[PDB]
């Protein structure tokens, strides 16, 4: 059990760190011609469908 | 699109052409030949709302 | 290229590769065959099993 | 759900989605470690190397 | 009409229209293969691959 948790934590830290890296990329890295401005969750579904 | 495929002198701009100031010129369109031109946002607004 | 001996415990025959076992894979399926919300529509209860989970 | 004919429109097969898009932290200003409970809190998660 | 000798250098042969070599062709399909979202429904979730590079 301690061996299987010492391999499972590898998985959860790798997905968490890579999720962190592309979210961190999605801030402060890409310019204003890329980002668009939504207003609600009942918005942003039409906007992703045109996106 | 249902307007354009009737026998009509309307809907063209042959009065801007040379001899077309007076007289008449009737024409149709085949609906295999009409193509429409919009944004992709209005394309999305078709494909999510009406259809 | 250089023939040498290539032999030590580590850094010979341990410098270029090792035995591979497992690359910390998805076998428990996230977002393929689990992370499901696509279930049925009908008469209902008791898709709820319990193992001993003692090991 | 609330619409009728979307037989090729439902783009849900490209949706990587998470419960919350952040649990991570990034240092921007540099410093040194002084608190002992900070050492215990780091090795509470396994960071034993930190002194 | 004028005979002369119409074979000449690269400019003398250009006016009979040197051969169409490239075609600036649409093989990568715009507005047929691409510009589609008319192909998405089934519940077979996230089976997509990253291809390698060149």
């Amino acid at each position: 059990g301690v061996y299987k948790k010492k391999i499972s934590d590898i998985n959860v830290l790798e997905e968490k760190e890579m999720r962190a890296m592309l979210v961190d990329y999605s801030l402060n890295q890409l310019s204003e011609t890329n980002v668009r401005k939504a207003t609600s969750k009942e918005d942003l579904a039409s906007k992703v469908f045109e996106a | 699109i249902l307007n354009l495929q009737n026998n009509s002198a309307k809907y063209n701009e042959v009065h801007r052409a040379s001899g077309g100031a007076i007289g008449q010129y009737t024409t149709v369109s085949k609906l295999k030949d009409i193509v429409i031109l919009t944004t992709d946002s209005l394309k999305s607004y078709l494909l999510d709302t009406k259809i | 290229m250089y023939e040498g001996n290539n032999m030590r415990s580590m850094m010979g025959t341990s410098y270029e590769d090792s035995r591979l076992n497992k690359r910390t894979e998805l076998n428990e399926n996230m977002s393929i065959d689990t992370n499901k919300s696509e279930d049925s529509y009908g008469v209902q209860i008791h898709s709820l099993s319990k193992q001993s989970f003692t090991g | 759900a609330n619409t009728f004919q979307i037989a090729g429109i439902d783009f849900t097969d490209h949706v990587i989605s998470f419960d919350d898009l952040g649990g991570v932290f990034k240092v921007t200003k540099e410093f040194k470690l002084q608190n002992q409970d900070s050492i215990d809190f780091l090795r509470a998660y396994g960071d034993y190397q930190s002194q």
